[PDB]
């Protein structure tokens, strides 16, 4: 149920920490880390305006890294013409079969 | 070291016009229960960081009841700096307020 | 052909003041890889770079030449040379951190860090810590912090913890400013093991693991031969083993290794010309100070109980120090019980005390018992509860705990008591304190058996009849703590076989 | 069997893979799911 | 009128003295008012 | 690596331990030779009635220098 | 707060003022690049969000040296190629013109 | 102007009280006394022992150190005064207790005892090692100075010890002995050394 | 403590010289050394050298950013101990080109 | 009390966009402790005591190549009462991807409770 | 003006702006769905003029109509240097509701940046409960439930007559009610209590008045932040704060069983409160 973000220290190990308060983070062993700043907005559809449209998305507890391009595409640009059976290409063994 | 020897010289005598002797002072002669609220509050705020308690705690374990009872027996080595308006002042010590 | 790669590096020389550092950042990288990598620099061309710096460093001391000394410090594995190649290794930093002692701030930073190998490991990192401190006073004051920097952790493995402390026992030898930093920095970080031990003991039933052959262990490792960007989000079984008989064996390694040091540095001709006095004040300046304000704590003041109970000087610098606290007027309340805590069992359980010494203390406190009895009988059927007395109550069972244990020693041929026992037993019992109730009910219904059977003092009745007349609880606490207790570690207890006493 | 209900005609039914949420029987759109043998504990209270 | 009043107080170079208990809780000071209308002394006893 | 964290330790510089403010009040004015002598045994025989132990025995190699011989 | 940090000096009187064009010893970065991100998300040096300014995005600061946790952030000028006036001021300019 | 505009640029940067040579032999007098003022907290635990607390907390740490506001290294102290908050010495003084904490600030006033090497100033020194890049000695048995090659005349040759380290052996034929009298060049403020650069030339 | 040491308390820097909070920074000193706070309108850089009968630097006055410009003064720095806030009003005042000085008279 | 949440697949899609998450797991990339509350389909088993935390249905998507399941956030423990699976009607023979699910949270009078 | 320095009237104009610093400057998010920072979006317009204008100065470094696109910048490079600054005074387009409302906005309201977030905060250590009717506690009291009981702290020091008291909250841990959740060591570190078993627990209780070996920190000791007892003190206040005595201290006594905050019948005329569903804040 850790969350990944930053190293850790506290003398054992860089790797995912346990945050105590969303936003106050400790480590495994109980040694604590400096202030998550926890980013948290009120609604007010209203609220001035919808603006633009920009892609832009937090799925790693803060700023953005979703919605980033060309980086988890070249498999996805390729499943379509491999997965899919019986794709009527058989010239030859279709001859044999 | 050219100013410093003067711009201490100016802050202490300063310091001094503002200091009003003890036979001239003209407050009153009792501790006015937010003197007595601090003393009991910077009192206790020192107890818990190890400073030495002239008084028999006996089995208390609380710094605010200590200073409580250290006010009882006029041991607080504290004292009050009343200020004036203008910035002058008058010292009174805590064993010789009235406590009300 | 080693002649044309030492003009290499010549020409290479210059080139600062070509300013480029272009080929140095390939000379330079080339040295600091790592010692399985064999794109490594050899002996034969180590000592093709050394002497082209242990001539010209007048150049390298710039910005930008500074990368390279890096390379030369953090070269890795550094003590693995062979002596031709090693000693010139050695020279280079006797000269770098003379010419530039803003090196030695940084170079010491590996020497203190390599305490972990064991002391065969680094005879080098102790021949250039022993000399930089004749040649840089100035260093006892941050090197200090370099070795409580690189302690290690407690919960790591064993080796660094038994070896590190040995390595810092070579360092109290040949550097005698730096005494009372050592052993603060060893009593403070042995509490972290010895705490840990004794909440994970039983009750006063003494344990036996049912092991007739030990682990000996010393195969218990691996061979001494010692990331994707992101890892994704994970889950639980941080598995935390406990310390269940790693750390009884990690205070077994190093507290026997400690007073196997200690063994040596008090002895009759460092009492006279040495420092064997100054290991003795560097402790009981430490005992008073660190295990004294201890709870719940076996293990560690055996260490006191080892030294002193070397030479019979060192009993009468303890036996009253010891008194300097469980006597005075500025001191707080649980400061003296659990002195005098200290005082009955250590007069108990040591062997080597001499009869000279008992009644040396067992008059100074029934001479404080029956001056106390004088004063303050009166001031018990006042206002006021018995709970006054708590100083009175302690020095009574620090008297009947020595009786129990050191009866035989008050005798004479004729039977006879000294300080008149049977005559001091049967007047301070039935006093108006009643000290039978208000103390140790174990110990004092030991007492109550034996003193009929040595034929002192009669209290049975005064027993009976204080259980059918009838905060508290961590003042018993303190009655409840024999200090010198028997010891759970399985290799430090043979040594204490010579010094201490059983329980029969 | 993982298994659903037609909302409309009460058919039990299950649905794969290239398989349109619809009941085979009828045509109905919507498919509610079925619980099936497993352990929920209560206390009585 | 926030900016209002500091337009005037910028025109005017003006030191705030920091005695009302607006201004000293905006800079963090101790309020003036009750048990702030004084100091305490500790009287140390070595020359 | 482990200099760069716990870096405010690494300062190590707070109001405890050093001093708010410290101004020179006068021009400094030299001793001589024969007054070092006579402070540094008062201010070494002060202090051996802790810390300072690793720096007293720098104040030992200079109070040797001034009178005698290495 | 704790009561084990004191804090010796404190701010006893404010003063308000203006400052003039000696920022330029204050502030060494001068944002000149309109464009605020790039292609990959990267802060563009010059750029409103330089790492002269503050660390960002698990950067080290430029100025700073230190990350997220530890830096106060920096102050930014931007050049006005003309004086351009300041509009709290400007009823006032408009009086003694 | 110019000509008064940089009156708090460059007299900040001027040390006052330059040192003399002693004696008429050439070594300048360098241990100097400084008075100075101190603004120092004090302790809850000291509060019944306030000069005990100064000592231990502000002044031990100071000493055998750089300090910048002095231009030398702390040797000591001696007369140290607490301001009183009182004015009326005298025993019981008192101190300020801050509003938050429990700890008390005051002034205070010592002598230091610091001392101050400038450039041209001449030292003396025993030489611990010399190699065929610098000489390295050190002041008063305790000061480390380093007298690099180039600042060392040209006339002068490393003999070698041909095994295991040499003389440095001047123009004259004489390999020099430990006590050598040099010109500083420069004084580092580096790490938490002081180190004097040094010269030989005229 | 409803307002400062239970909301935002916060020990910041200021410089002593321009009484200031947001003109501090530490420097990026060696690898070899200890880092100190500066002010940034005071120091002065060190391409601005202006020429005992000479001057020279005491070694101490000088230090370096990251960027690597080295910078001549802008010490004399303290930490106080104020509300977060003003921080983000003094930054938000400069931006109106406003220059708050704040002056640490206890020092 | 009773509750429904619609979960919603399409909520983010454009109509010219094809379809990229799907309800289910994904093999090979794998969390466990998901099967306890959930089913092979990725929708939970009904009458399934859930809590703050709890996943609440699972989906595959193509794009971050993930399998991730959507979780119930509120203070108050609620079982599965229902599970309506939705299929459409406009855009034909597409895959599920509308799903409410009602929750039924159990009221006792608490102290604060008014009558 | 002791300074005697020269009122210069370069003062009302502006030849640098100043940026605020990047974490001042954090990007806006709702949803999940970062934004740029409004701070921003009115700034670089300000920093595309400046180059527009930088552009069409070197058609006058070669040398009509070039003036009316270069008199057209400076209006719009004042409108912009207005619109960084206010949001009113700077009209544009004038289209109505305008967003990113300037840095004299932030500080004009109601809500504006003294009212909201100098003059009144927001607080850590602090709950708040509906509150229920009780003849049973004291009236100078306050019932306090165990579930604000072991979530509320205390930093007390650890002394030589606390240390009775406090091992034994390190032992009882962040669970049981007389207890503690974090010890805080003489370099000011937290070491947390929450994985901990009772002999880790009893490890860290048998080290507090055991001194670290430090120079720089033998003043302080350590701090054990226990939980909130029948002797700590409590400001209670109904919330539309009229007049003191809607704000007192109560003494804590901690009620098992209960969820609520309960309160005597004697504090109701102060608070003005009836027991129908009120709440009362509760600073520790
Ligand atoms: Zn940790």
């Amino acid at each position: 149920t850790f969350i990944r973000g930053p190293i850790c220290g506290t003398d054992n190990c860089p790797s995912r920490l346990w945050r105590i308060i969303d936003g106050r983070r400790t480590c495994q062993y109980g040694h604590v880390m400096e202030g998550d700043v926890e980013f948290n907005d009120d609604e007010d559809l209203g609220a001035g305006v919808i603006t633009r449209r920009l892609n832009l998305t937090t799925n790693a507890t803060g700023s953005f890294q979703s919605s980033q391009l060309t980086n988890s595409q070249l498999l996805q640009q390729q499943q379509r013409q491999s997965h899919k059976k019986f794709k009527k290409l058989i010239g030859h063994e279709a001859k044999l079969l | 070291p050219e100013d410093f020897q003067q711009h201490e010289q100016i802050r202490r005598k300063t310091l001094k016009e503002k200091a009003i002797p003890k036979d001239q002072r003209a407050t009153t002669p009792y501790m006015t229960k937010y003197e007595r609220a601090r003393i009991l509050g910077t009192r206790a705020l020192q107890i818990s960081m190890n400073a030495p308690v002239f008084v028999d705690l006996e089995g208390e374990t609380d710094p605010l009841r200590i200073a409580m009872k250290e006010l009882a027996e006029k041991k607080i080595p504290l004292v009050i700096r009343r200020y004036l308006p203008d910035g002058s002042f008058e010292d009174w010590s805590v064993e010789e307020l009235i406590v009300d | 052909s080693a002649a044309m790669y030492s003009r290499f590096v010549k020409s290479a020389l210059d080139d600062l003041d070509k300013n480029d550092s272009t080929q140095i950042g390939i000379i330079a990288n080339q040295v600091a890889l790592p010692s399985k990598n064999p794109e490594r620099i050899n002996d034969k061309n180590l000592n093709i770079l050394l002497d082209i710096l242990s001539s010209n460093i007048n150049r390298i001391e710039s910005s930008r030449g500074t990368f390279l000394i890096q390379s030369i410090i953090n070269f890795e594995k550094w003590w693995e040379l062979p002596p031709h190649t090693l000693s010139k290794y050695i020279y280079f930093i006797k000269i770098l951190c003379s010419s530039i002692p803003k090196w030695w701030q940084d170079v010491s930073m590996i020497l203190v860090s390599c305490f972990i190998l064991p002391i065969k490991q680094t005879v080098c990192h102790h021949d250039m810590l022993k000399y930089f401190l004749r040649m840089i006073p100035s260093s006892m004051g941050f090197i200090d912090t370099y070795l409580a920097k690189f302690f290690p952790n407690k919960n790591d493995t064993r080796r660094k913890l038994v070896n590190y402390t040995s390595n810092l026992l070579k360092l109290r030898g040949y550097c005698s400013e730096l005494g009372f930093q050592i052993w603060s920095l060893l009593i403070e970080k042995i509490i972290s093991i010895d705490v840990e031990l004794q909440n994970e003991l039983d009750e006063l039933d003494d344990d036996v693991d049912d092991d007739d052959l030990e682990e000996v262990d010393l195969e218990d490792d691996d061979d001494l031969d010692d990331i994707e960007g992101m890892d994704g989000t994970e889950e639980y079984n941080v598995e935390l083993t406990q310390g269940i008989k790693e750390l009884s064996t990690k205070l077994d390694s190093i507290l026997t290794l400690v007073s196997t040091h200690v063994e040596e540095q008090v002895t009759p001709e460092s009492l006279e010309s040495g420092e064997g006095v100054g290991v003795f004040n560097t402790l009981t300046t430490l005992f008073k100070t660190h295990v004294l304000p201890t709870y719940y704590t076996r293990s560690i003041q055996y260490i006191m109980f080892h030294v002193s109970q070397q030479q019979l000087e060192l009993m009468d610098s303890f036996l009253v120090t010891l008194i300097d606290i469980s006597f005075a007027v500025n001191e707080a309340a649980e400061k003296k019980i659990k002195s005098l805590q200290y005082l009955g069992s250590y007069i108990a359980r040591a062997k080597k005390l001499s009869r000279t010494q008992i009644i040396f203390v067992a008059s100074y406190l029934t001479s404080w018992l029956n001056r106390y009895v004088i004063e303050r009988e009166e001031e018990v059927d006042q206002r006021g509860g018995m709970e006054r007395f708590k100083h009175f109550y302690a020095a009574f069972q620090a008297l009947c705990y020595i009786f129990c244990f050191r009866h035989n020693i008050f005798r004479d041929t004729d039977g006879n008591w000294e300080c008149e026992l049977d005559k001091f037993f049967q007047r301070m019992v039935i006093s108006k304190f009643n000290p039978l109730k208000f103390c140790n009910e174990n110990v004092m219904l030991m007492f109550a058996r034996i003193a009929q059977q040595e034929s002192v003092a009669y209290c049975f009745s005064i027993i009976e009849n204080n259980n059918n007349e009838r905060t508290r609880q961590q003042f018993i606490d303190l009655q409840s703590y024999f200090p010198y207790d028997p010891l759970f570690l399985k290799n430090y207890k043979i040594l204490m076989k010579e010094y201490y006493i059983e329980w029969s | 069997t993982l298994k659903y209900i037609c909302a409309e005609c009460s058919s039990k039914l299950s649905l794969s893979r290239t398989d349109a949420v619809r009941c085979k029987d009828c045509g109905h759109r919507i498919l509610l799911k079925a619980r099936t043998k497993r352990l929920v504990q209560f206390e009585a209270r | 009128t926030t900016c209002q009043f500091l337009t005037k107080a910028v025109l005017d170079n003006e030191r705030e003295q920091l005695d009302s208990p607006s201004a000293r809780i905006v800079v963090g000071k101790l309020n003036n008012v009750g048990t702030g209308s004084f100091d305490v002394l500790a009287k140390v006893p070595n020359a | 690596m482990m200099k760069g964290s716990r870096r405010t330790g690494n300062n190590t510089a707070t109001t405890l331990n050093t001093p708010v403010v410290i101004h020179a009040t006068q021009l400094p004015q030299h001793v001589s030779t024969d007054e070092v002598l006579q402070f540094l045994e008062s201010f070494i025989d002060e202090k051996e009635n802790t810390n300072l132990s690793s720096s007293i025995s720098q104040l030992k190699r200079i109070q040797r220098d001034f009178k005698g011989l290495p | 707060m704790d009561i084990s940090k004191p804090v010796g000096s404190e701010i006893t009187s404010v003063d308000f003022g203006i400052l003039t064009a000696k920022i330029r010893n204050l502030s060494a970065k001068q944002i000149t690049n309109p464009t605020v991100l790039d292609n990959l998300g990267h802060p563009v040096s010059g750029g409103l969000y330089d790492l002269a300014l503050g660390a960002f995005l698990r950067n080290l600061c430029s100025t700073c040296g230190l990350d997220e946790k530890f830096c106060p952030g920096h102050q930014g000028h931007i050049e006005l190629p003309v004086p351009c006036y300041n509009p709290l001021f400007f009823n006032q300019l408009y009086i003694y013109l | 102007n110019e000509n008064r505009e940089t009156a708090r640029f460059i007299k900040k940067h001027k040390k006052q009280v330059t040192n003399p040579i002693d004696e008429k032999n050439g070594t300048s007098n360098c241990i100097v006394r400084v008075p100075i003022a101190l603004y120092v907290s004090l302790a809850p635990m000291y509060l019944e022992n306030p000069l005990q607390g100064v000592m231990k907390q502000h002044l031990n740490p100071l000493v055998m150190k750089y300090n910048n506001k002095v231009g030398g290294v702390v040797l000591g102290y001696e007369g140290l005064k607490i301001l009183d908050a009182d004015p009326l010495d005298t025993s019981e003084k008192l101190i300020k207790i801050t509003p938050d904490t429990p700890f008390g600030f005051t002034w205070c006033h010592v002598n230091l005892y610091v001392w101050q090497p400038q450039v041209g100033d001449v030292l003396e020194g025993y030489i611990f090692i010399q190699s065929a890049s610098h000489i390295g000695l050190l002041i008063h048995d305790a000061f480390n100075a380093s007298i690099k090659k180039n600042n060392i005349p040209v006339d002068w040759t490393f003999v070698h010890n041909d095994v295991e380290l040499g003389h440095w052996v001047d123009s004259n034929g004489e390999p020099i002995d430990g006590k050598l009298r040099f010109t500083v060049r420069n004084v580092h403020t580096t790490g938490r050394v002081v180190s004097v650069d040094g010269t030989l030339i005229s | 403590d409803r307002l400062l040491n239970s909301s935002d308390y916060t020990q910041a820097s200021v410089c002593r010289e321009c009484g200031s909070i947001l003109t501090t920074q530490q420097s990026v000193p060696r690898i070899g050394s200890i880092s100190t706070v500066c002010c940034r309108r005071c120091s002065m850089r060190f391409e601005d050298a202006k020429k005992g009968e000479k001057i020279f630097i005491d070694d101490s006055q000088i230090w370096e950013d990251g960027q690597g410009n080295k910078f001549v003064g802008g010490n004399e720095t303290t930490t106080v101990a104020i509300p977060f806030v003003l921080k983000y009003l003094d930054s938000e005042l400069s931006a109106m080109g406003i220059r708050l000085r704040y002056n640490v008279e206890p020092k | 009390m009773y509750k429904t949440e619609k979960v919603d697949l399409a909520l983010n899609r454009n109509r010219g966009d094809p379809i990229t998450q799907h309800f289910g797991f994904g093999n090979d990339e794998w969390p466990k402790e998901w099967l306890e509350k959930l089913d092979e389909d990725g929708l939970p088993y009904i009458g399934t005591y859930v809590e703050e935390g709890d996943p609440i249905c699972a989906y595959f998507d193509d794009t971050l190549n993930k399998t991730k399941i959507k979780t119930y956030h509120s203070s108050e423990p609620a079982y599965i009462e229902e599970v309506n699976l939705i299929g459409d009607e406009s855009n034909k023979f597409q895959e599920l991807q509308t799903v409410s699910i009602k929750y039924r949270i159990r009221r006792t009078p608490q102290i604060g409770d008014k009558f | 003006n002791l300074s005697r320095k020269l009122v210069k009237a370069d003062s009302f104009f502006m030849d640098v702006l100043v940026v605020p610093p990047t974490r001042f400057r954090l990007p806006s998010k709702l949803g999940e769905e970062v934004h740029e920072n409004s701070q921003n979006q009115l700034l670089s317009k300000v920093l595309t003029t400046s180059l527009l204008i930088r552009d069409l100065n070197d058609d006058l470094s070669k040398l009509r109509v070039i003036f009316s696109r270069l008199m057209n910048a400076f209006v719009t490079i004042q409108n912009d240097v207005n619109a960084f600054i206010d949001s009113t005074k700077a009209q544009g387009r004038t289209s109505g509701k305008v967003p990113i409302p300037g840095v004299k906005q932030a500080l004009e309201k109601k809500e504006g940046l003294f009212r909201k977030h100098m003059m009144g905060k927001r607080v850590n250590y602090a709950a708040r409960s509906v509150i229920s009717p009780d003849p049973n506690i004291e009236t100078n009291e306050i019932g306090v439930p165990p579930v604000f009981a072991v979530k509320l702290t205390y930093p007390e020091p650890v002394t030589a007559y606390n240390i009775a008291e406090l091992r034994q909250a390190v032992i009882n841990g962040p669970d049981k009610w007389p207890g503690a959740t974090q010890i805080q060591n003489e370099d000011g570190s937290l070491v947390s209590l929450i994985g901990m078993s009772v002999e880790q627990r009893k490890a860290l209780a048998n080290q507090l008045l055991t001194p670290s070996s430090n120079v720089s920190t033998h003043t302080l000791n350590k701090k054990v932040y226990r939980h909130i007892k029948n002797r700590d003190v409590v400001l209670m206040n109904r919330q539309p704060t009229l007049h003191k005595a809607s704000m007192m201290g109560h003494k804590v006594r901690v009620l098992p069983n209960e969820k609520t905050l309960r309160l005597h019948y004697a504090n109701t005329g102060a608070y003005n409160a009836d027991f129908d569903g009120d709440e009362m804040n509760m600073h520790f």
